[PDB]
């Protein structure tokens, strides 16, 4: 059985794909070899091998997320400041990553507590760690050594599942199987898990720290043996969110415990639910859709989806001790799982095309016209109105008539059911702090929260009108009706028709890409100015409110000149001085990074690949002249792989740009 | 019959889930079954464990053949074949069983709207509630643009009485002079002007396409549109002046 | 039974049940039983509507009525009625007044099928065989029984707020 | 080779001839265009194909017949048919007058398949870099097409 | 430049601003003409003139 | 209407007809190869421009080239299917 897990084919690159087995007479051959790497599907040999190769690779990466988290964990426990940051929260930055002293990088090493010396980190995982009950080191030390065990385990596993599946495998067939353990014994059987964990863990300890007893009396009370504070020891009534926890400013353990043992209940009486419920309506979709990029699709929009609610959950429903008051840790959680949604989303689009294309579709292909149509008109309606009051409330201010324009002091555009949207939090009349910092107050949504709502929504909808066109003109169109014999990823079908540049599904990726980066760039800086003008900031003992941004976004939002200005610009301050300044010298000049990536994307985004031929083969003359011939022959980058690598750099240069700009200003308010 | 399918072993498959297998499974793909159906399996099996052949197995192996079979619950039962089987039925006979989307999905309406038109190749004839059903049929019809008996001016007037009166609200409200003591002359002449640019775009078109669906026999082309859009700017006037009428006096 | 089984399999506690115990439907002709399911429809097409309104405005949600009269207007849907602005009951009237005029005059429902004021008629089949499809006859009885419990349940509303509070 | 009497896709409403197909918004767009394309087949079994403009087909055992808007769909098809070892499919252009002119199997043999009697047109009798200079034929009859 | 027309009273360098903006605007609106090439969007004139 | 020529390079591939998405090119005999046949382009009316023949076609540089002309086009070498030009 294992006798065929040979290293005989480590030496033959290629190997996996038939179109390579000609050899490397070009270039070309090295960008299709990592092309078709994990590209199981048209790998050679049987459907079996397919569903072995996924599984498999499933569980390696299953693997390599354990290693990370155990990283992160040996991290915490040997290279990092979270003794003293337990002790004095508030007063210490969190930090489990340093920088050897090497080429004056010591510079990047900032104070963060009188014997730490490193740079902050923004990932949230000392919060976890007390959300945790995860006090001495040793519970870090064993914490890392789980998760490399685990590691190892599912590495291991990824080996063995290679050879243990075989030609007959079904297992991952078997849909109504993994719907039915999955929901029950994670969704449930796991998530009455952690609330036996909490129950049992957390309430015995989060509250002993939380009663100022950070000492614990060491492990005389710490290590559980604490049956005589009862489980619901301080919920004190009330509902859960309408009252936090005064000491941390989060939800009580408690009722998160609550929270989880509920769920687990819920999931588990869903899993026995499904033995009758709501069929034969969906059962189109249940035959229609057992294929690997289908489910993949799927899981990716869920996944993708869920991870936007996350983004917006972590901010305002606080549950972890001590994070809403770190507010770049707070920042953080919001933007990075915004962009992954992002990015999962855009994933979800792309392996629909690719259902698509090697599957068979369903009926909504078959009037993809009207739907795609009024996609194209709703698209275009709320561009010209969402942004464009924009550019009126800019026209019209430029002019010198503030009374015209579209403003809460002029005509204001009320948010009306979001204003008559209280059901939400429904929280007491006033606002919650803990330390000079604001935990929570309502934003109070005018006439600027409207405009950028909708400008959220037209981005949304365009990205997702090149997605849907993407994915319901796969197979064919009325501009080219073989688009399905073309494949999936092609560059054009020629400059014939008037031209038929980027109409494979691929394209539409490339294109949707660009669109959903600029959709949530918009709401990562709607984001980051609402919350400094309206939420975070100091305090007042007089019950007044000092803001970071001091109430910027109701009077400058309403102009994309007050984006520029207030936001860009004002805000932009702490990145572009900081060099010499110990925490944020790597912030600034990774914004220099990042603009050098964004600008080094657009020879790749706007040349062709035929220039880039012509002068490597002038290059190649001279080569030539010296007898220096490169028989692998020098060829430019497909089209194809040229839009692939504009892409990537575009998104990449961007998004460290931003990253650097909210980082370093939120550590240096901070 | 089908050699391998008969005294198969209870502990290699269940009787009920091979006759759901059987079932399931197209009638001519059981004399050789595909690969990667569990009939595959099932024949691969049976022809190597059974009554004459070798009767027992690894612990090993039959655990993998118990993971290879289906689980008598991932097979499809008679009645959702059967709404497969009507199903595809309905979407190749034309007819389309009628769902209308709601929150990130469709809810499905009970109802069997005939999709092809009578021109079953023409990609605009398939019909529609909102286009091809009576209501929608008899109010298309019955506007100013298609009603039968209109003369053109008469067509021309109610669409211009339309635009004129509907103009005039955008400009004399949250416009530059929304709070002048007046605010609703300005909005009459932006009305006004709205419908004579209009107007003049629409005598372009007939000078330019020339429709001819409203001349009369042995009339200069276009004619009928011509007069259809000047009386068009007529009753543009007449609106917006009514309009503004009914604003000043009430 | 003859002539009511035009609207045959479509009434009763279960939907093959023709219940009348009156015999206002007995010695009817067929068009005039069909006039009478027309005003059904449309009595408990209004009745389902009127109880959705009379919900959403009992609740607190009656904003086109707080933004005209500049003040919350009472949550009692009869009381709110008398606190409407002139203008927006005048409006209110003209409006289903255009609507009832559309749907007779111009764009008449057929004289077979008197409740088909969108027309489906024209695309439906209703006498196919299908499944996942021509159970057009049961959505025929959900429409028919939610408005029939629409409609006592609206007067009940009227008849207890105007009494019992 | 005769050419059949394939009339107007209007004039030709509910035909025996038109296999089983899904329908779409892909087809040809009416009120608007006058000039179609039809490919005529005849098949051994009703196997299923997919349709240029959207949506999924079933042949008929005998004869089958096809309207479409442009000549590459129906190109697009008679390949796919192909495929399907069915030769004998013929594609018409249908003027707006309901002329009949027979396009893709011209001389009845597939082009692809030499036939007698054809000549090269568009025929170079020198390589490609033997043209002639753009410069050369400056204001003559062949200004910007050496 | 910036400070030039705000919601704090405008300069005689209000036009520079907005024309700044209006440029900025006119040097990203380009990059859909270079980045997106023609196949894709003569699919959505296509599905604009079924309209 | 585009521009398709046929160069005597031609080697009787057939390929550059097999690959014509609008039955532009077909096979005619000759005798300056030894397949014995050469392509043509007696339909270049229908030829959208896709230059899948140029793809196709093995020889050192293509013995067919399609030379595009824009200001040239008509309904069928635009891909037309809204619209009529007839
Ligand atoms: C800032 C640059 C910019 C702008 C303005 C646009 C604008 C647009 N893109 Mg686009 N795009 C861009 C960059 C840009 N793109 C880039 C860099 C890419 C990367 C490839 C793309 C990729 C892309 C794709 C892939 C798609 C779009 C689409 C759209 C359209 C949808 C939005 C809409 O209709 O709003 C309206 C347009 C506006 C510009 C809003 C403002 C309008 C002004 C302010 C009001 C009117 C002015 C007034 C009349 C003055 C008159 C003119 C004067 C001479 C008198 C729109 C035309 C989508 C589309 O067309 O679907 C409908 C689509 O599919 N874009
Ligand atoms: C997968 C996640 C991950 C990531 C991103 C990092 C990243 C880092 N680790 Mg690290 N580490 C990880 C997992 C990870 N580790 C795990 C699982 C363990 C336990 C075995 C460790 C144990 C560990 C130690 C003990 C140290 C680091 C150090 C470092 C830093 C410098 C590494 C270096 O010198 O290059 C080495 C490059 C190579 C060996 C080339 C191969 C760097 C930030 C060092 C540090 O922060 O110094 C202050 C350090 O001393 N790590
Ligand atoms: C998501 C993770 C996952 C899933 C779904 C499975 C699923 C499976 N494994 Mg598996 N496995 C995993 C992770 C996983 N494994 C890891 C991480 C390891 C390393 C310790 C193994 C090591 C392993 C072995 C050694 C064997 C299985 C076997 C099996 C099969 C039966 C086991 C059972 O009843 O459960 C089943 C297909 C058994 C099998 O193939 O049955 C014939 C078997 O012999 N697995
Ligand atoms: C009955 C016990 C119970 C308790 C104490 C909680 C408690 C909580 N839930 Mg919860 N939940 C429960 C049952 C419970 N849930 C059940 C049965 C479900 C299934 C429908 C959910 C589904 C659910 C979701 C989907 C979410 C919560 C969230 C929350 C938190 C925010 C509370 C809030 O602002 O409420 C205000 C009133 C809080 C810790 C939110 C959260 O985790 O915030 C980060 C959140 O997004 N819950
Ligand atoms: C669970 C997630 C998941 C999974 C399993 C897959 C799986 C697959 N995808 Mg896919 N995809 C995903 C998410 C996922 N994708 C997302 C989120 C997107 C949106 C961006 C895409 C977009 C996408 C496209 C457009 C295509 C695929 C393709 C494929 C297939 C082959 C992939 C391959 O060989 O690439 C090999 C792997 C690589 C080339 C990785 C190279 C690294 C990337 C490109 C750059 C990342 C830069 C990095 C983040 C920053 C560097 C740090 C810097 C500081 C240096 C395979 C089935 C291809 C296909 O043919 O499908 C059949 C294809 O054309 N996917
Ligand atoms: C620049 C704006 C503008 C334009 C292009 C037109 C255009 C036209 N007007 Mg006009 N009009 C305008 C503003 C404008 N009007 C205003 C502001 C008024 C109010 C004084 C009128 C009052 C007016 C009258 C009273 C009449 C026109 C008529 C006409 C048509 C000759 C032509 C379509 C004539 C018309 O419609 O005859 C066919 C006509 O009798 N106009
Ligand atoms: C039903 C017909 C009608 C009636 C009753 C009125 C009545 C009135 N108009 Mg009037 N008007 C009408 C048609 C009518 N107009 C038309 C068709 C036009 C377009 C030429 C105008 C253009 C017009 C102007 C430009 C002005 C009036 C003004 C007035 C008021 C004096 C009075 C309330 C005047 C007024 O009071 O404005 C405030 C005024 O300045 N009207
Ligand atoms: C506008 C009122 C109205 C009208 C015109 C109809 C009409 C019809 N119903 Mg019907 N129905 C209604 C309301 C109405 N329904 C309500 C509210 C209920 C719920 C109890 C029902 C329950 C019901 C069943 C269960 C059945 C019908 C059936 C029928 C059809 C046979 C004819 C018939 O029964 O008498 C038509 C004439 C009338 C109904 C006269 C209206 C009532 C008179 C005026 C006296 C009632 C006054 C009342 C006592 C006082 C008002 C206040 C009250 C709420 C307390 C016919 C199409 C049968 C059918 O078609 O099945 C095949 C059948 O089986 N209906
Ligand atoms: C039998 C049908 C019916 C009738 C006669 C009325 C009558 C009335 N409604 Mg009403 N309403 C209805 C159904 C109905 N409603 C439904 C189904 C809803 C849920 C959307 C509402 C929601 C509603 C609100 C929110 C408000 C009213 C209000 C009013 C009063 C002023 C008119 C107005 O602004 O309506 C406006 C009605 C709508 C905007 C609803 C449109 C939905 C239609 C029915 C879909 C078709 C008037 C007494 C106003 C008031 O002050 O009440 C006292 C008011 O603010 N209605
Ligand atoms: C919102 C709504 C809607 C819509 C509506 C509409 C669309 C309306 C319109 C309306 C209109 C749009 C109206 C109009 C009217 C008009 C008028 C009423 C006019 C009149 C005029 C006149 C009367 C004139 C006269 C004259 C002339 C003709 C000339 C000379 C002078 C004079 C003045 C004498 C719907 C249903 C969708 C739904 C919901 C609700
Ligand atoms: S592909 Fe080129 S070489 Fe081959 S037959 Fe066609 S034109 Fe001649």
């Amino acid at each position: 059985i294992f006798r065929y897990i040979n290293t005989t084919l480590w030496a033959k690159a290629g190997h996996f794909n038939k179109a390579l087995s000609k050899g490397a007479k070009t270039t070309t051959w090295i960008w299709n070899l990592h092309d078709y790497a994990h590209d199981f599907d048209i790998q050679q040999r049987s459907t079996g091998l397919i569903a072995r190769k996924v599984f498999s690779s499933n569980l390696a990466h299953l693997s390599l997320v354990f290693f990370w988290i155990s990283g992160m964990h040996l991290h915490g426990a040997y290279l990092s400041n979270y003794d003293i940051w337990l002790k004095d929260p508030k007063s210490i930055t969190p930090s489990s990553h340093l920088a050897y002293s090497l080429i004056g990088q010591d510079i990047l090493n900032s104070y963060t507590s009188e014997y730490f010396s490193g740079i902050t980190i923004t990932s949230g995982f000392f919060q976890l760690y007390r959300s945790e009950g995860i006090i001495t080191q040793s519970q870090l030390k064993y914490a890392c050594a789980t998760s490399l065990i685990a590691t190892l385990i599912c590495l291991s596993g990824s080996y063995l599942h290679m050879q243990l599946m075989s030609k007959f495998t079904s297992f991952y067939k078997k849909f109504q199987s993994l719907s039915q353990d999955h929901l029950i014994i994670i969704f449930g059987s796991r998530s009455t898990s952690l609330s036996a964990h909490q129950i049992h863990k957390m309430l015995p300890a989060n509250p002993l720290l939380d009663s100022g007893i950070s000492k614990p009396s060491i492990l005389q009370v710490i290590s559980n043996s604490l049956s005589y504070t009862l489980a619901l020891f301080s919920t004190n009534l009330s509902s859960t969110g309408k009252l936090l926890n005064p000491s941390t400013r989060s939800v009580f353990l408690s009722q998160v415990a609550a929270h989880h043992k509920t769920t687990g209940v819920v999931f588990i009486t869903l899993g026995l639910i499904r033995f009758l419920t709501m069929y034969k309506s969906q059962f189109s979709i249940l035959t229609s859709y057992i294929d690997y990029h289908i489910v993949l699709s799927i899981n990716l929009a869920l996944i993708a989806s869920l991870s936007i609610i996350v983004a917006d959950h972590l901010t305002r429903t606080p549950i972890y001790p001590h994070k809403s008051t770190s507010y770049p840790t707070i920042l953080c959680l919001s933007i990075h799982h915004a962009w992954l949604s992002g990015f999962l989303i855009i994933g979800s689009g792309a392996h629909a095309s690719i259902f698509n294309l090697l599957g068979s579709p369903t009926s909504e292909i078959r009037h993809r016209d009207p739907i795609y149509s009024h996609l194209i008109w709703v698209c275009i309606a709320i561009g010209l109105h969402s942004f464009s009051l924009y550019c009126h409330n800019d026209t019209l201010e430029a002019l010198g008539r503030p009374e015209d324009i579209f403003h809460d002091n002029s005509i204001q555009l009320k948010a009306i059911f979001a204003k008559q949207s209280f059901l939400r939090a429904e929280l007491q009349p006033d606002i919650e702090m803990l330390d000079k910092k604001i935990i929570r107050i309502t934003q109070e949504l005018g006439t600027a929260d409207f405009i950028v709502h909708h400008i959220h929504a037209f981005t949304i909808h365009v990205t997702l009108l090149i997605l849907s066109k993407g994915v319901l003109y796969a197979r064919n169109s009325r501009f080219v009706s073989d688009k399905l014999e073309l494949g999936f990823t092609y560059p054009c079908d020629g400059p014939g028709r008037g031209g038929t540049c980027q109409i494979s599904p691929w394209d539409h990726l490339f294109s949707a890409v660009f669109w959903m980066y600029n959709c949530l760039n918009v709401v990562t800086f709607h984001y980051f100015w609402k919350m400094q003008s309206d939420v975070w900031g100091f305090v007042s003992i007089q019950k007044h409110i000092s803001h970071y941004s001091q109430g910027d976004f109701s009077v400058n939002s309403i102009t994309i000149n007050g984006w520029l200005r207030n936001l860009l610009w004002s805000e932009a301050s702490q990145v572009i001085q900081s060099y010499a300044l110990s925490s944020i010298c790597p912030y600034g000049f990774i914004f220099l990074i990042g603009h050098f990536i964004w600008a080094f994307s657009l020879m790749f985004l706007f040349s062709g690949r035929a220039y880039w031929q012509e002068l490597i083969e002038s290059i190649l003359w001279s080569h030539h002249k010296l007898k220096i011939i490169p028989h692998i022959q020098p060829r430019a980058l497909s089209i194809s792989q040229g839009r692939a690598v504009g892409f990537i750099h575009y998104t990449l240069g961007g998004i460290g740009s931003t990253w650097a700009f909210i980082i370093s200003r939120l550590l240096v308010l901070t | 019959k089908i050699a391998y399918l008969q005294d198969i072993p209870r502990t290699i498959v269940e009787k009920d889930a091979l006759e759901l297998i059987l079932k399931n499974t197209p009638k001519e793909q059981w004399e050789n079954p595909p690969e990667d159906s569990y009939l595959y399996t099932v024949k691969a099996f049976a022809e190597m464990y059974g009554p004459g052949k070798a009767t027992k197995m690894g612990w090993w192996d039959y655990y993998r053949l118990k993971m290879d079979m289906p689980d008598t619950t991932r097979l499809s039962s008679e009645r959702e074949l059967q709404e497969i089987e009507e199903y595809e039925k309905l979407m190749m006979s034309g007819k389309v069983p009628f769902a209308v989307p709601g929150p990130s999905g469709y809810f499905f309406t009970g109802f069997v709207t005939q999709w092809k038109g009578k021109e079953p190749f023409a990609g605009d004839q398939v019909i529609t509630l909102t286009e091809n059903g009576l209501f929608a049929k008899q109010f298309l019809s019955a506007l100013a643009f298609y009603r039968e008996g209109l003369k053109p001016w008469q067509r021309g007037l109610e669409i211009g009485m339309a635009h004129g009166y509907f103009l005039i609200g955008p400009f004399t409200s949250l416009g530059p002079l929304r709070n002048t003591p007046e605010a609703a002359t300005v909005g009459l002449l932006c009305g006004c002007a709205i419908v004579g640019i209009v107007s003049i775009g629409g005598l372009i078109f007939g000078s330019t396409i020339k429709p001819t669906r409203f001349d009369k026999d042995g009339d200069k082309p276009g004619a009928g549109f011509i007069e259809m859009i000047n009386w068009h700017a007529v009753g543009g006037l007449g609106g917006a002046g009514f309009a503004h009428a009914l604003i000043t006096v009430f | 039974r003859e002539a009511p089984k035009v609207l045959a399999g479509t009434g009763g506690p279960l939907p093959e049940s023709f219940w009348d115990p009156a015999g206002f439907t007995n010695n009817k002709t067929d068009e005039e039983l069909l006039f009478y399911r027309a005003a059904e429809l449309k009595h408990g097409r209004i009745a389902m509507a009127a109880v959705v309104g009379w919900f959403t405005n009992a609740s607190g949600f009656h904003y086109l009525g707080d933004l005209w009269l500049k003040k919350p207007a009472s949550d009692n849907p009869i009381e709110a009625f008398n606190q409407l602005s002139l203008l927006g009951v005048f409006q209110m009237v003209f409006f289903i007044g255009c609507l009832e005029w559309l749907t007779t005059v111009p764009c008449p429902p057929p004289k077979d099928a008197p409740w088909d004021v969108i027309g489906m008629s024209d695309v439906l089949e209703e006498d196919t065989d299908e499944n996942p499809m021509a159970e057009y006859k049961k959505i025929q009885m959900q429409e028919l029984n939610n408005s029939r419990l629409a409609m006592v349940a609206i007067i009940g509303l009227i008849v207890q707020a105007t009494t019992t509070g | 080779v005769v050419a059949e009497a394939i009339p107007r896709p209007e004039d030709l409403l509910d035909s025996p001839k038109f296999p089983m197909f899904e329908g779409s918004t892909g087809g040809y767009m009416s009120r608007s265009t006058r000039e179609r394309h039809a490919i005529t087949w005849t098949a051994k079994g009703q196997a299923k194909f997919e349709m240029p403009t959207g949506g999924f087909a079933i042949m008929n055992q005998g004869e089958n017949l096809c309207y479409f808007r442009k000549k590459e769909q129906c190109i697009a098809l008679g390949k796919q048919l192909r495929k399907m070892k069915i030769e004998n499919y013929k594609i018409y252009r249908l003027k707006k007058d309901g002329t009949v002119i027979f396009m893709h199997p011209a001389d009845g043999v597939f082009p692809e398949k030499v036939n007698k009697g054809r000549v090269q047109v568009n025929g170079r009798p020198f390589t490609i870099r033997g043209n002639p200079q753009q410069s050369e034929l400056k204001f003559t009859k062949y200004q910007g097409k050496g | 430049l910036i400070h030039g027309y705000s919601t704090l009273g405008a300069n005689d360098l209000s036009v520079q601003s907005w024309s700044f903006l209006l440029t900025h605007l006119a040097w990203a609106s380009g990059f859909m003409f270079l980045i997106s090439w023609r196949g894709y969007w003569q699919e959505l004139i296509d599905i604009i003139l079924y309209i | 209407s585009h521009a398709v020529k046929i160069y005597d390079t031609c080697i009787g591939c057939t390929l550059c007809v097999r690959a014509c998405p609008t039955d532009v090119l077909e096979m005619v005999p000759a005798s300056i190869n030894a397949a014995k046949q050469v392509a043509s382009s007696p339909r270049v009316e229908d030829c959208v421009g896709c230059k899948r023949c140029e793809t196709a076609c093995p020889t050192d540089f293509l013995s067919i080239r399609v030379y595009l002309q824009d200001n040239e086009e008509t309904q069928y070498s635009l891909g037309l299917d809204l619209v009529d030009w007839s």
